[PDB]
């Protein structure tokens, strides 16, 4: 009905400036009061400020004077502009409407001086070692990328029926996370599966192999 | 600005039981305390407005009351679909401030891990890398210790775990655990073991292999 | 319904309007006096094809839908009828909303002409809040 979809970069350098947008479609913008809200790593939300009919703006003091919310009525969208970015500013920014009647997917934003590195997608091949129910579990490894997030999908959304994509864990300035899939026990070499990863911002789409093999 | 103190931190509850979350604003902020819900992997949603004004299309299980400082939201006859986090937000004064949150967990039944090992992939050795991986999928309760033995005994800091949020299926868990060492400290051994001990048993689930190679 | 100064005074307070974003309860009790005579039913058309509605006389332009105004932009998503009611929830709620945009109470004329900058405490004296 009414849909808001935030956009912008994945990463900018400290003390640079980040600019995002929240294209509002379907519903009108003409005046409904809009906002910007950030969710930090410690899972605690923080309201940025808002835009009320008129062009009346208010902004969370926490957020210095680094902000500047603004809108474009012809182009139905409104933006966000955090100046003098910094580490702490690393969180996920969302756009709302007055209350929070409506929201958006959210978009991850990193503020690091380190730099973008494509992932290294490694295959986790089953051993010959058994299990406690013949149910073959495969996995894939995505080591050394920057920044997050990534899109690991088993055989392009086909394999939905049972995976697990564990959140990642930083290796002092560079990331690594994994993903597993559990399938019908052999049903193994005979169906052939593949981890389809994706580094959105590296701009690298890796196709990777996991034909339950063995050296 | 103005703070709200959400108590209790977490809540693990048994499908059908009644719970209740509190939110104490350090101010009169009378009546403008609204509750949202943020279920794993998504943007929040409004549950209740002003204090007791229920939004439309939200369960009759949700109830809110209060005004003044002391504010509470009660989930009556919880449901598995109620796992998520709940924050509060005043809109009385600027800036609008959010609460600490409260992770309500659904009490599943005791279930056991399904351990799985995978030796450093081929192509990873080439680099001079070598990642042993251990998949300990689908457990409950959240607790569980995982040790790694290279040959005979135990390891240390080279360890690298990674848990998940409760599952949108059967309140089940699942965690990971990566071991990372260089190629020349990889094959100075042969036996890699990923034992784990859970509530489910009185004896470790032992998933090993020995580098019997390529 | 037609509220009795004190009545409304308290129901407002119960609707968390006392100091709602800077404005003392008085400002509410007052602005409704002069703007609707404390009469939930009041209604006065704006030559401009618009209409007013209830206690704080919310407009038919930017706030509710009368289906008698086309520019019609329902910031408050409420069907104006909803503002005529015995229940001011509706009315308050949208107020809480208007008053949130730098014009705060300046949105209310009577408030701006006759209420504004008067000892408003007045309005809430003698009451049993």
């Amino acid at each position: 009905d009414v849909q808001l979809q935030e956009s912008g970069p994945s990463l900018v350098k400290p003390s640079q400036t980040l600019s995002l947008t929240c294209s509002v479609t379907g519903d009108s913008i003409t005046s409904d009061y809009w906002s910007w809200i950030r969710k930090f790593p410690g899972n605690r939300l923080e309201y940025m400020g808002y835009v009320s009919y008129s062009g009346s703006t208010y902004y969370n003091p926490s957020l210095k004077s680094r902000i500047s919310i603004t809108r474009d009525t012809s182009k139905n969208q409104y933006y966000l502009d955090l100046n003098s970015v910094t580490t702490e500013d690393t969180a996920t920014y969302y756009c709302a409407n007055w209350d929070g009647d409506y929201w958006g997917q959210g978009t991850l934003v990193t503020v690091s001086a380190a730099k973008t590195t494509p992932p290294s997608v490694y295959p986790l091949a089953p051993g010959s070692a058994a299990q406690t129910n013949s149910m073959v579990t495969l996995g894939c490894l995505v080591k050394g990328y920057f920044p997050e997030p990534v899109t690991v999908t088993w055989n392009s959304g086909s394999l939905s029926s049972g995976v697990h994509t564990f959140p990642a864990v930083l290796q002092s300035d560079l990331y690594t996370l994994s993903s597993s899939v559990t399938v019908p026990s052999s049903p193994r070499p005979s169906e052939t599966v593949t981890c389809n990863v994706a580094h959105p911002a590296s701009s690298t789409k890796v196709d990777k192999k996991i034909v339950p093999r063995d050296c | 600005d103005i703070v709200l103190t959400q108590s209790p931190a977490t809540l693990s509850v048994t499908p059908g039981n009644s719970v209740s979350l509190s939110c104490r604003a350090s101010q009169s902020i009378g009546n403008n305390l609204h509750w949202y819900q943020q279920k794993s992997h998504e943007s929040p949603r409004l549950l209740i407005k002003y204090a007791s004004q229920s939004i439309s299309g939200i369960p009759s299980r949700f109830s809110g009351s209060g005004s003044g400082t002391d504010f509470t939201l009660s989930i009556n006859s919880v449901e598995t679909e109620d796992f998520g986090m709940y924050f509060c937000q005043q809109s009385n004064s600027w800036p609008y401030t959010f609460g600490g949150g409260t992770k309500l967990e659904i009490k599943r039944a005791d279930a056991a891990p399904t351990v799985s090992i995978f030796p450093p992939s081929s192509e990873q050795l080439t680099s001079g890398g070598a990642s042993v991986v251990c998949f300990l999928n689908n457990f409950y309760p959240k607790d569980i210790n995982v040790k790694w033995k290279i040959d005979g005994s135990e390891r240390q800091n080279g360890v690298l775990n990674s848990w998940t949020d409760q599952d949108s299926k059967d309140s089940t868990y699942s965690m990971s655990s990566t071991l990372t060492l260089t190629k020349d400290e990889y094959e100075r051994h042969n036996s890699y073991t990923c034992e784990a001990t859970h509530k489910t048993s009185t004896s470790p689930i032992v998933k090993s292999f020995n580098r019997n190679e390529c | 319904k037609v509220f009795g100064r004190c009545e409304l005074a308290a129901a407002m307070k119960r609707h968390g309007l006392d100091n709602y974003r800077g404005y003392s309860l008085g400002n509410w009790v007052c602005a409704a006096k002069f703007e609707s005579n404390f009469n939930t039913q009041a209604t006065n058309r704006n030559t401009d094809g618009s209409t007013d509605y209830g206690i704080l006389q919310i407009n038919s332009r930017w706030w509710c839908n009368d289906g008698r105004t086309p520019g019609s932009r329902n910031l408050c998503n409420i069907p104006c009828s909803a503002l005529l009611s015995s229940d001011i929830t509706a009315s308050v709620n949208c107020a809480k909303k208007i008053v949130s945009d730098g014009n705060g109470m300046n949105a209310w004329v009577a408030w701006r002409n006759r209420c504004k900058g008067t000892d408003v405490q007045a309005w809430i004296r003698g009451c049993r809040l």
